[PDB]
C-alpha cells in the first residue's frame, strides 16, 4: 500500500523577537496514510493545547497538516516538533531555528 | 481573475472501533473556507474564513447533512473497495474525493474536477468532457458501470456547470478585496557568518497570499539555481505564506548577489540586497 | 457549497 514519509518544517508566524507574543508552528507535508502524531515541544517537554489546521492534501493527494501554539521566545528556552509515522523508524525531531 | 473551488474529502476505514472517519475541507483558491469533521461533539459543516459567516441557516443545514450522507456513501465505498481488492476485513483503508471548478475572470468554467484515489493511488476521474471516466484498474471498471447506469457522470456535470461556478462567482463577491487582491510579501536579507570564509545569505518572503511565488538568488544578475537551497512554500497559520531561498557564498562577496521576489501582489519583481 | 452525494463506489 501506498506509504509517503512525511516532510517537516518547525517555524515562528512572525520573525522571532524575545519577550514578544508570536506562534510556533510545525507543518508536516507529503505524508499518507493520514494517521500520524506531531507534538510540540518545549525543552524536551510536550506542549498542552496544542492545536492544528484541518486535514487537507496537495493534488497527488498527499496529506498536510499546521501544528501551532502561541508562543513567547526568549533566549534560553528551546523549541522542536516530533513527528511519528508508519514511515520513520524511529520519531522525527526538528528543532526551531528562529533564522529558518 | 481566475479562481477555482475545491473540496477535498477524506475517509478512513478503523474496523472494530465503529464507522469510517469522514473529514471534509473546501477551499476557494488557496484560502479554506469551511470544515466539517464525522468525530466532532455534534458534527456540522463550520466556517473556516470570515466572508462565509454571512450565509444563512440554510446554507449551513443543508451542507452539514449533505456531509452526513456522504460519510455513508463513503463507507459504503470503503466496503465494496475492500471486496473489489479482496483485502483483509481487518485493516484500515483511505477513500479521497477531489473535486470542484476553475473560472476565468468572467466566471465562465474552464474546467470541472471530480476525481478519486483508494489508499493515495488514483483509482477513477470524471475525464475533462464531464461525461465519460477513466479507470485505474479493473476494480476501478465495476465502479465506472455502476456510475455510467446511474448517470453519475450527468449528476456531476450539473453540479460543477451549475452550483459550483454560481457559489464560487458568490464567495467571490463576499469575499471582495481577501480572494480578488494578492497581498505582497514582506521581504529581507539576512546574513549568517558559517566561517572566516563563507557566510549564508538568506532571502525572505513572508505574509504573502496566494502561496504561488519565485525566489531565486542571481550572482552578477546570473540566476545560480545548482547553488540555492529552497524551502517549500509553508503556512504562517494566518492565511498567508512563507518561502526561503539561501546561497553560500564567499565572505566579503555578499555585494554579488541579489534575490528576486516574483508574486502576483508585488507591483513589480523585487530585487534585495543584504542591506 | 458542496455537491450532494450520490451513488456509491
Amino acid at each position: 500500500m501506498i506509504q509517503r514519509t512525511p516532510k517537516i518544517q518547525v517555524y515562528s508566524r512572525h520573525p522571532a523577537e524575545n519577550g514578544k507574543s508570536n506562534f510556533l508552528n510545525c507543518y508536516v507535508s507529503g505524508f499518507h496514510p493520514s494517521d500520524i502524531e506531531v507534538d510540540l515541544l518545549k525543552n524536551g517537554e510536550r506542549i498542552e493545547k496544542v492545536e492544528h489546521s484541518d486535514l487537507s492534501f496537495s493534488k497527488d493527494w498527499s496529506f498536510y497538516l499546521l501544528y501551532y501554539t502561541e508562543f513567547t521566545p526568549t533566549e534560553k528556552d528551546e523549541y522542536a516538533c516530533r513527528v511519528n509515522h508508519v514511515t520513520l523508524s524511529q520519531p522525527k525531531i526538528v528543532k526551531w531555528d528562529r533564522d529558518m | 481573475g481566475s479562481h477555482s473551488m475545491r473540496y477535498f474529502y477524506t475517509s478512513v476505514s478503523r474496523p472494530g472501533r465503529g464507522e469510517p472517519r469522514f473529514i471534509s475541507v473546501g477551499y476557494v483558491d488557496d484560502t479554506q473556507f469551511v470544515r466539517f469533521d464525522s468525530d466532532a461533539a455534534s458534527p456540522r459543516e463550520e466556517p473556516r474564513a470570515p466572508w462565509i459567516e454571512q450565509e444563512g441557516p440554510e446554507y449551513w443545514d443543508r451542507n452539514t447533512q449533505i456531509y452526513k450522507a456522504q460519510a455513508q456513501t463513503d463507507r459504503e465505498s470503503l466496503r465494496n473497495l475492500r471486496g473489489y481488492y479482496n483485502q483483509s476485513e481487518a485493516g484500515s483503508h483511505t477513500l479521497q474525493s477531489m473535486y470542484g471548478c476553475d473560472v476565468g475572470p468572467d466566471g465562465r468554467l474552464l474546467r470541472g474536477h471530480d476525481q478519486y484515489a483508494y489508499d493515495g493511488k488514483d483509482y477513477i476521474a470524471l475525464n475533462e468532457d464531464l461525461r465519460s471516466w477513466t479507470a485505474a484498474d479493473t476494480a476501478a471498471q465495476i465502479t465506472q458501470r455502476k456510475w455510467e447506469a446511474a448517470r453519475e457522470a450527468e449528476q456531476r456535470r450539473a453540479y460543477l456547470e451549475g452550483e459550483c461556478v454560481e457559489w464560487l462567482r458568490r464567495y467571490l463577491e463576499n469575499g471582495k478585496d481577501k480572494l480578488e487582491r494578492a497581498d505582497p510579501p514582506k521581504t529581507h536579507v539576512t546574513h549568517h557568518p558559517i566561517s572566516d570564509h563563507e557566510a549564508t545569505l538568506r532571502c525572505w518572503a513572508l505574509g504573502f497570499y496566494p502561496a504561488e511565488i519565485t525566489l531565486t538568488w542571481q550572482r552578477d544578475g546570473e540566476d545560480q539555481t545548482q547553488d540555492t537551497e529552497l524551502v517549500e512554500t509553508r503556512p504562517a497559520g494566518d492565511r498567508t505564506f512563507q518561502k526561503w531561498a539561501a546561497v553560500v557564498v564567499p565572505s566579503g562577496e555578499e555585494q554579488r548577489y541579489t534575490c528576486h521576489v516574483q508574486h502576483e501582489g508585488l507591483p513589480k519583481p523585487l530585487t534585495l540586497r543584504w542591506e | 457549497e458542496p455537491r450532494s452525494p450520490s451513488h456509491s463506489m
